[PDB]
């Protein structure tokens, strides 16, 4: 079966290991995920192996509460960056579509008028 | 009309009182003209490109 | 009834002429030209395509220099082409757009045209001002002008739908001599090489030989079954060929006063619109209603070639004086030079 | 020498084609018409209401130019000069409603002519008021000159004018069917006949030609696209 | 030489019968559509009836339909017009008129005053 | 996701760019059974 | 693999920040606590609700258009799979129909190559006839030359894109400037090919209905509308693409910026549909005036429509939306891709090969050629 207490003792071993690797990264780079996503991947991988060793399926609520504490410890004030691939708001997107559309029928009607 | 048929008879008499040669003699004259001028006919055989103004 | 006797006497004279022609028909033209070698396959090619006419072309005529030619189209324009470079030399707007014939003076100084307006218009090409203006309008015909041919700068012979032909004095604009033998619309005329005689073809299925200076009908030629649409003299002036709606071309001899050869084929069921001989007279070119031009052997009655370049009815054709090329006009508003 | 002469010919040629371009837009814009009919058919009255071998009449409808031609000093033999009008927009055939049989034979020759196979015919059944006076009188009956008229019935698709005797309607529509039987025999979808009951003093004759010509040009464009 | 010669006819009683014949020569009779025309005294030329090249297409004018019968013999090159129940209205000179062009459905100018492909005519008189 | 008919060619190209393994051999399916997330 | 794992870890960071920034669930009754199942992030869900989320793109066999479901029972507990009793999310629909969709996409891929190759072949021969035989020339044929050239240029860019860009994963991952230039010319020539269909629809409507008499028009406006105007939606889309959605080689279709080009394209083709209704209305009117049979009227009227649907692109407006159904979507794919890719071949066969004016010119001029 699953031993939650065994997992909870083993979790500080992956949390502290990730916290020390975050010492090589200064507080300036603590916001951009692209700098420390390689360590965040191994830290998440550690919680999966530790839970599996104690017979627990990952993700589990106790391991989620531990990752949230680590997330609140380092990435509290850091804000998520702007999505690189995202459409503009509808206040801008709609004029970008309706203006070329009405220009099409305007030119189409102008051709019928000014041809002959 | 009477005048129309009278002039028709008048024209036929002038056409009948003509001297006509044999067709064999007339046919030989038409052939003799073609043979004597076949060399001067550019349409019979294609002339060289250097002598055709429509090159 | 005296008219019935005139009807009786006419049949006696026509029977006398028929027997007089039969006595001279000892051997036919095919028997005389039976041993001569055929000309072979004549393969002419379209060397020039004259483009610019807006409507169907009705007539054309080569100049005596064998380089310049005038064309008449029903759009109301007379265009003088340089057949060598395809450049247009003159564009003459016509008062009446329904032109049916055009002529080129032998001196190259004047052109003529006419049609449904019943007027033969003479245009001066060598004015010192540099423009082309009508110099004389020959009126007096009661029918449409079908053909016109210059004798000189002051004389021109015309044919009209009023069943008559006329000799005109260009200086005075009056008819010098009127030829009133035909009973139907005279469609075409051809001048003798010495300009002393001319033959005409009319819608009465008969051709007539006329004396220019005397003004008399010397000989009447029959044999066609429908209206004669075209006529052309043999190069020696002793024969002529006719084209009719009966899909046949016929060769007539003046001294024999009868037909010598018939040019027809079972595959041809359309009328002939234009006829002309080659320089030597060995080839007889004829335009047809089936958009094609057939090259016939004048001596052997054999079809030697076919000119198939036009997209509509071939209305006119002509061979240069030096025999270098043949022009063809058609209702597709295009002229084509063939070599 | 050789360079100056050929270059002067090229500049003269480009000047001619420059004028021919202006002549092309004028020629292609006007619609040519041929007016045909007997001497007493009423065509001359339509001309004045809108010697020389052919007359010209130019009128303009909705800024569209028309050029109607009338045959003047020409003989009664038409088989030759009628070929010149193969490219006209339409042939206006005026018939005085046995002069009627002669017009039927002339219409059959025009409709079945090889060079006029693609030319539409605007049929003006003229003198409709004079026809009514003869039918209402009863002295000159049609069935003696057209035996099939006795067994002829008025088509239900007919549009009789308000206040007109049915005998006049059956008479004028029988004459129309005599011309329609010739047109519908060899139509082949190439040309069509536009019959009209017209009078010599009718002001609608101009509008009938303009509307019929618009239908002819429409059917030509539809045929080029192979839609009809 | 295109020749058309009318024969038959003459004076006949009202209601009688006559048979007109036209001998054709100088052309291929089988390739041309034939016509019958007549000219009454003090009247113009009037088309009477026609027949196609083979003889299938036959039409008459309204006044003679049911009384006249047209036929042709291509082997004999002869055109026929069987006139039955003759009335005094039929009194006219009857001509056989050939169409101008062969292999054509149209037939122009056969009623013109001066037509070349038309015979001299034969006199038909119907009187008591 | 442009679902118009004019976007048909674009949808086919975008699908084969990512979901075709660059026109290579077919890959084993991703396990989505009970022993997964 | 490495890129798919980076997207998974990126979404994991976004959830733990989202699970701490969302307000506490204050709704009545029991609810499911927010949780990260390993692939997708889930919010507070009330008891007895089947949640829905779009499928991610971590694996090549996953389909983003499909849905992922996670259920809570009447209590505040997430669903547990009966086999393992583990908190389990349903990702079956993510790759259930992917092997079949990929097999059908391969057929459509080669259907596009052959359809455009056959179009290029027939249209080049068709354009050569209109150029060589000047007798066929006119304003109608003149516009046909520009219409045929758009199909040839559009098919050439599509073939190049499907052969050098689509099956080249190294080129897409590299993301060079060259593949973005090719996409720009692809969108431009696609719009010109569609706008020229409107130009023919405008020209045919002007001849048949609005301006029958003139028959002579300045063709400058048709040239500007066909070739010049499509530059407006193409550059506007390219500018917004380089700013907002700058994906690799601009191959993505999830962005709504594509409607900057496809929107006006659909508007132009709808006008052609309205032009189609007027042309057939005039056609059946001419037939009613000729008193022809109803059966003969229906056959030619329908045949007139099917003749105009390749030239005007009516197949785009009558089937403008792909059905969400799997069976209807598959048939829609085979029907639409066949009509689209073979459109150039259909126009060349109908208007040039089957045109009697062109045929009679070929049979007559065959001797001289
Ligand atoms: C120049 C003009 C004349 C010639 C014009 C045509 C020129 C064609 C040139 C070649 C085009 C590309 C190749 C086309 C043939 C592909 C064969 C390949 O084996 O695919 C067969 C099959 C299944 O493919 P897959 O196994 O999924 O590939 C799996 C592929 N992987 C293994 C890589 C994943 O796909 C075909 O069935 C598609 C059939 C439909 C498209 C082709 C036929 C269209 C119509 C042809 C003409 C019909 C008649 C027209 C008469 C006018
Ligand atoms: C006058 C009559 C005749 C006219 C004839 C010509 C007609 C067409 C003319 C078109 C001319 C302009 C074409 C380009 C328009 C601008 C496109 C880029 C706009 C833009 O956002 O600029 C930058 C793009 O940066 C980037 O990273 C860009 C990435 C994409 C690059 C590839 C672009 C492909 C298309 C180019 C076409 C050029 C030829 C057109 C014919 C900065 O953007 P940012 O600040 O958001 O920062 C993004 C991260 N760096
Ligand atoms: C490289 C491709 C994908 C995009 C850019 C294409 C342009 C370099 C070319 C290709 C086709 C050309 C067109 C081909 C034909 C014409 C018709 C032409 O008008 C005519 O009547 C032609 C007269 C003649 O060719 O002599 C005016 C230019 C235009 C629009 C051309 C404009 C320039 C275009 C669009
Ligand atoms: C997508 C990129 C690569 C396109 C680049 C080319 C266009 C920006 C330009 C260059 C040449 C231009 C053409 C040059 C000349 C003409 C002819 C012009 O019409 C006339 O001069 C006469 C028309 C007539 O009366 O028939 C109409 C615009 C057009 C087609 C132009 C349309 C716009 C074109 C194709
Ligand atoms: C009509 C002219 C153009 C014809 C273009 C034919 C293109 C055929 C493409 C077949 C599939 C090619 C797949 C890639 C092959 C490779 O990269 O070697
Ligand atoms: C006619 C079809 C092909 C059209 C051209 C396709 C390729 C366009 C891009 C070529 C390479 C451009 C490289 C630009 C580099 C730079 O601007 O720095
Ligand atoms: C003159 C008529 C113009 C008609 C224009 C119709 C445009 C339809 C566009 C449909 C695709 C874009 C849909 C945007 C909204 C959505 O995503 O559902
Ligand atoms: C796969 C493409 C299918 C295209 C289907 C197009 C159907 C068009 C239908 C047009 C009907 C017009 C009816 C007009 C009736 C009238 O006004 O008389
Ligand atoms: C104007 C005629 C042509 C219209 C072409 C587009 C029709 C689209 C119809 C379905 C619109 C669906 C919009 C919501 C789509 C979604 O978010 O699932
Ligand atoms: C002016 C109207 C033109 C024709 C418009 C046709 C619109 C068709 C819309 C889709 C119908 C088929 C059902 C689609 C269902 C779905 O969206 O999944
Ligand atoms: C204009 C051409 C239209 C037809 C194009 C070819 C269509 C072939 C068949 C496509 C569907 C194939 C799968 C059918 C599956 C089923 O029976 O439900
Ligand atoms: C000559 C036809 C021209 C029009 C285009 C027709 C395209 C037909 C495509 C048929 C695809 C059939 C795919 C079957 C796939 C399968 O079920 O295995
Ligand atoms: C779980 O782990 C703890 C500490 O490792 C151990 O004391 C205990 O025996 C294990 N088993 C259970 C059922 O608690
Ligand atoms: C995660 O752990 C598994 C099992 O040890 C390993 O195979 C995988 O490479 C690890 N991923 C990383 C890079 O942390
Ligand atoms: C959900 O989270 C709250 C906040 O910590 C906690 O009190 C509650 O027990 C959680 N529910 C479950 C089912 O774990
Ligand atoms: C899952 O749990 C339920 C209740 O705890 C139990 O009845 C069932 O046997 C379990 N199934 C498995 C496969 O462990
Ligand atoms: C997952 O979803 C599919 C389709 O929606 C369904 O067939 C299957 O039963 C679901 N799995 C479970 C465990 O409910």
């Amino acid at each position: 079966g699953c031993n939650e207490t065994g997992m909870l003792e083993r979790l500080p071993l992956c949390g502290k290991a990730f916290a020390d690797m975050m010492g090589k990264v200064d507080v300036w780079k603590w916001c951009n995920l692209s700098e420390f996503i390689v360590y965040y991947e191994s830290f998440t991988n550690c919680t999966e192996m530790e839970a599996n060793v104690v017979g627990c399926y990952w993700p589990n609520p106790l391991a989620q509460g531990f990752i949230t504490g680590i997330h609140r410890q380092f990435f509290s004030n850091c804000t998520v960056d702007r999505v690189h691939l995202e459409d503009p708001p509808d206040e801008v997107l709609i004029p970008l579509i309706v203006i070329p559309v009405v220009l099409t029928v305007a030119m189409a009607g102008l051709v019928v008028w000014r041809s002959k | 009309s009477i005048a129309q048929a009278r002039k028709l008879v008048e024209q036929l008499k002038m056409e009948a009182n003509i001297d006509r040669i044999k067709v064999s003699k007339a046919a030989a004259d038409l052939m003799a003209y073609c043979e004597a001028h076949a060399k001067e006919d550019p349409l019979l055989t294609p002339v060289p490109a250097s002598e055709n103004p429509f090159r | 009834s005296e008219l019935d006797q005139l009807r009786q006497e006419a049949e006696q004279l026509k029977n006398q002429i028929r027997d007089a022609r039969k006595a001279c028909a000892d051997a036919t033209l095919s028997q005389i030209t039976n041993n001569i070698d055929p000309v072979g396959r004549i393969q002419m090619r379209t060397r020039r395509t004259l483009r610019g006419h807006l409507a169907k072309i009705y007539a054309m005529h080569w100049g005596t220099d064998s380089r310049l030619l005038v064309s008449a189209s029903q759009d109301g324009k007379l265009i003088i082409w340089d057949s060598y470079t395809t450049n247009k030399v003159h564009a003459i707007p016509l008062r009446s757009s329904w032109v049916m014939t055009c002529a080129y003076a032998p001196s190259g100084n004047y052109v003529a045209c006419g049609g449904l307006d019943n007027i033969c218009s003479i245009y001066n090409l060598k004015t010192r001002e540099g423009n082309v203006r009508v110099s004389r309008e020959l009126a007096g015909h009661t029918g449409y002008l079908s053909c016109c041919r210059f004798l000189d700068d002051n004389q021109i012979v015309t044919s009209s739908g009023d069943t008559t032909c006329a000799l005109w004095d260009i200086e005075t604009g009056q008819q010098t001599t009127t030829f009133t033998g035909h009973t139907g619309d005279v469609m075409s005329l051809s001048l003798a090489p010495d300009t002393r005689l001319f033959v005409s073809g009319a819608c009465d299925a008969s051709a007539k030989l006329w004396d220019v200076r005397e003004g008399m009908c010397r000989q009447t030629f029959t044999g066609h079954e429908s209206d004669i649409n075209a006529i052309c003299f043999f190069p020696n002036g002793n024969a002529f060929a006719t084209g009719s709606d009966d899909a046949t071309c016929r060769l007539f001899d003046l001294r024999a006063d009868q037909e010598l050869m018939t040019y027809s084929h079972d595959n041809i069921i359309c009328g002939i619109t234009s006829v002309s001989f080659s320089k030597s007279g060995r080839l007889l070119l004829a335009g047809y209603d089936d958009f094609n031009c057939n090259v016939w052997d004048a001596l052997k009655a054999d079809r030697a070639g076919v000119l198939a370049g036009h997209d509509n009815r071939v209305s006119c054709l002509g061979v240069t004086d030096d025999g270098m090329a043949v022009a063809t006009g058609s209702w597709d508003s295009f002229l084509k030079i063939w070599n | 020498d050789q360079r100056n002469e050929e270059k002067a010919q090229r500049e003269a040629n480009k000047k001619i084609e420059k004028q021919l371009q202006k002549d092309k837009q004028v020629y292609r814009a006007t619609h040519r018409l041929l007016l045909l009919g007997a001497g007493e058919s009423g065509k001359n009255t339509i001309v004045k209401q809108m010697t020389s071998g052919i007359f010209e009449t130019k009128f303009q409808v909705d800024k569209v130019n028309f050029h109607m031609f009338d045959v003047g000093a020409q003989r009664d033999e038409r088989r030759k000069w009628i070929q010149c009008f193969n490219d006209v927009t339409a042939i206006i055939f005026v018939v005085a409603s046995n002069r009627l049989q002669a017009a039927l034979k002339l219409f059959d020759s025009i409709w079945n002519n090889k060079w006029l196979r693609d030319t539409s015919v605007i049929l003006f059944l003229n003198k409709q008021d004079l026809l009514a006076e003869k039918v209402l009188a009863g002295k000159s009956k049609i069935e003696d000159y057209f035996p099939e008229f006795a067994r002829y019935t008025t088509p239900e698709d007919a549009t009789p004018e308000p206040g007109e005797d049915p005998r006049v309607t059956r008479a004028k529509y029988f004459i129309r069917d005599e011309f329609l039987r010739i047109s519908t025999a060899s139509g082949d979808g190439r040309h069509y006949c536009y019959p009209h009951f017209t009078c010599a003093v009718d002001t609608e004759n101009i509008r009938r030609v303009f509307n019929d010509c618009r239908d002819i040009i429409q059917r030509m464009h539809l045929r080029q696209y192979e839609l009809l | 030489q295109v020749q058309l010669q009318e024969s038959g006819g003459g004076l006949v009683q009202p209601g009688g019968s006559l048979r007109l014949s036209c001998a054709a020569s100088g052309f291929t009779f089988s390739n041309y559509k034939m016509n019958w025309v007549r000219q009454a005294p003090g009247k113009g030329l009037e088309w009477v009836s026609d027949i196609s090249q083979s003889g299938a297409s036959i039409s008459y004018t309204g006044s003679v339909k049911g009384r006249f019968t047209i036929s042709r013999d291509n082997a004999k090159n002869t055109l026929y017009l069987q006139m039955n129940s003759l009335k005094p209205e039929d009194t006219a000179v009857y001509y056989c008129a050939r169409c101008p062009a062969p292999f054509t459905r149209d037939c122009f100018d056969v009623t013109s005053t001066t037509y070349a492909y038309r015979g001299q005519g034969t006199q038909v008189t119907v009187s008591s | 996701k442009c679902n118009t008919a004019t976007c048909a060619t674009q949808r086919l190209a975008n699908f084969l760019v990512h979901k075709s393994n660059n026109f290579g051999p077919i890959l084993p399916p991703t396990n989505v059974g009970s022993n997964t997330y | 693999y490495v890129v798919g794992r980076k997207k998974m870890m990126d979404a994991q960071y976004k959830c733990y920040d989202r699970m701490q920034q969302l307000p506490a669930y204050q709704g009545e009754g029991p609810y499911c606590n927010r949780t990260w199942d390993g692939w997708l992030c889930w919010d507070d869900t009330p008891a007895g609700v089947l949640s829905y989320q779009f499928c991610p793109d971590y694996f090549p066999d996953f389909d983003p258009s499909e849905k992922v479901t996670k259920y809570c029972d009447e209590k505040g507990v997430w669903f547990k799979h009966p086999e393992n009793n583990r908190t389990w999310s349903n990702y079956t629909m993510c790759n259930a129909f992917t092997p079949e969709k990929l097999k059908n996409a391969y057929v459509l891929y080669y259907l596009a190559i052959v359809g455009h190759s056959l179009s290029i072949f027939t249209l080049v021969i068709s354009l050569g006839i209109f150029v060589f035989f000047r007798s066929l020339g006119c304003q109608r044929v003149t516009l046909h030359k520009n219409m045929f050239l758009t199909y040839i240029l559009n098919s050439m860019i599509i073939i190049i894109h499907l052969v050098e860009v689509v099956p080249n994963g190294e080129l897409v991952r590299r993301d060079p400037v060259s593949c973005k230039i090719l996409h720009f010319f692809h969108q431009y020539m696609m719009a010109c090919n569609y706008f020229w269909m409107l130009c023919e629809g405008i020209y045919l409507h002007t001849l048949i209905v609005v301006a029958v008499f003139t028959e002579k028009q300045r063709l400058r406006w048709y040239y500007l509308l066909g070739w010049g105007f499509p530059l407006v939606p193409t550059t506007i889309h390219a500018i917004t693409r380089a700013v907002y959605f700058n994906d690799n080689c601009w191959l993505s279709v999830e962005t709504h910026l594509l409607y900057i080009i496809h929107g006006p394209v659909m508007a132009a083709l709808v006008v052609n549909f309205f032009f189609l209704l007027n042309i057939v209305r005039v056609l059946v009117t001419k037939m009613r005036e000729t008193h022809e049979a109803e059966s003969h009227m229906y056959l030619k009227a329908v045949k007139a429509t099917m003749i105009l649907v390749p030239l005007l692109g009516i197949q785009f407006v009558v089937f403008p939306w792909r059905p969400s159904n799997k069976m209807l979507g598959k048939i829609y794919d085979y029907v639409m891709h066949s009509l689209i890719h073979f459109q150039g071949f259909f126009v060349a066969t109908i208007y040039c090969f089957c045109n009697n004016e062109v045929q009679t010119t070929v049979k007559r001029q065959w001797a001289q050629f």
